This record gives structure tokens, sequence and C-alpha cells, in this order.
């Protein structure tokens, strides 16, 4: 199963059924008769494949990478080291990009659970959403198709100039 | 799959840092043979652009009919 913690949701509240009414409804029927004809053998045919794949095991294991330094202690033309730090750069880009991606997952699934509450019950997700949005804009946007370490790096410098110079304004 | 027909990220990764050390000593080299050439040809102190001049063997040192020479 998937981890509760990154994908968060909350305790479910469902109201007993108390009817008013003696016509029986034909949602019990077909419900039983769901657990009858369907879930039984499916569940049956599962367990004999779970039981096929307790027999046999093997694993498989989630690759790590360690830390190489990056472009800002790379000397320049020096194609050794740089292209180390482009491969990390790359690396970390495409687990923003999924980053992101999980936040966005995270806003949508809050929408459809709260339905016709939602602009008051999402508030936290659309906060979370507009702080991520807002981070990888600044990090990774008005790059081009031709994206590298060397552009980020030039983007990142020309903001911390902008942000030095305008806090010199207002000092 | 990829024990049978692919090459493993370590492999392509260590080939392309040995294929970038290559050609990056050979653009070097082509540099710095630009510059050599181009110094070779404004100075022409060095093993190259050294065209012939006239070999000092052929000169007669023996004593002449005149001795105003």
């Amino acid at each position: 199963s998937w981890d509760k913690d990154v994908y968060p949701e909350p305790p479910r509240r469902t109201p007993a059924p108390s009817p008013q009414t003696s016509l029986p409804n034909p949602i019990t029927y077909l419900t039983k008769a769901f657990d009858l004809l369907v879930d039984r053998p499916v569940t049956l045919v599962r367990e004999f494949i779970e039981r096929q794949h307790a027999k046999n095991k093997y694993y498989y294991y989630h690759r790590e990478f360690r830390r190489v330094p990056d472009i800002t202690e790379c000397h320049e033309k020096d194609v050794l080291c740089m292209f180390e730090a482009e491969m990390q750069w790359k690396r970390d880009y495409k687990v923003d990009q999924e980053i992101v991606n999980i936040i966005q997952e995270r806003l949508k699934a809050c929408q459809q659970r709260e339905g016709e509450s939602h602009r008051q019950n999402c508030a936290k997700e659309l906060q979370q959403f507009t702080q991520v949005v807002k981070a990888y804009q600044d990090r990774y946007h008005d790059l081009g198709a031709h994206y590298s370490a060397r552009k980020c790096l030039a983007k990142q410098k020309q903001r911390m100039l902008a942000e030095r110079k305008a806090t010199k304004e207002a000092a | 799959i990829a024990r049978t027909f692919f090459d493993a990220p370590e492999k392509n990764y260590e080939r392309t840092m040995a294929i970038l050390q290559i050609e990056s000593e050979k653009a070097e080299l082509r540099l710095k043979e630009l510059e050599v050439r181009r110094l070779m040809r404004a100075k022409g102190d060095g093993p190259w652009f050294q065209y012939p001049t006239i070999d000092k063997a052929l000169i007669d040192h023996s004593p002449k009919a005149t001795p105003d020479n």
C-alpha cells in the first residue's frame, strides 16, 4: 500500500441508515448480491495468487544517489566535474517536478473529497500549492528547451542581485 | 530485459566520463596547435616555417688573385 503521511486523508464519518418508510431499498439487496456473486470468487482467486506469490519471493530496491559537488564548486570548461554536476541537477529537476505533481494531486483530492465546501475546507492545500508553485517558478522557469545548470545559476544570481539592489533602495 | 540487453547506468556514466576527458584533451591540443602555429609564423624562431637560405659551405676561403676581397 501507500504511505498516508505523504498522501493525507481525513478519517471518514459515515452516517447510520435510519429509514422512515417500509419499502425495502434495492441498494442493500444488490450490495448483498455483490459480496455474494462477485467479491467471494475474486477474493478466492486473489488468495490463490497470493499463495503462489508467497511460494517464490524476491526483492527489489530503490536506487540511492550520493551527493556530488554542484556547479558552484566546478571549474569552468572542466567537463569532468561539470558533467556530474549537470547530471545531479537534472535528477533534482525531475524530482522537483514529481514533488509539484504530488502537491497538485493533493489539491485535486481535497477539492473532490470536500465537494460543495471546497473553497473553505481546502485552505491549507491551496496555500501549500501556492508555495510550491512559487518556489518552482522562481527556480526553474524561463530557461528554455536547452536548459542547463549554468542557466539556472545565472537566473538565481540575477534574482539575488535584484533582491539585494531592491533592499539597498529601501534601506 | 535489463539483465539481458541493457547496459548498466554506471557503465554508461563512466564511459561518458572517459569520452568527455578524451575530447576535452583533444580540443585543448587543437587550440594549443593553432596558437603555436600563429607564433611560429609570426616570429620564425622555431622548427616550422623555416624557409631555406643559402648554405655557407659554398664559400671559397682560399686566397684569391687580388688581396682586396
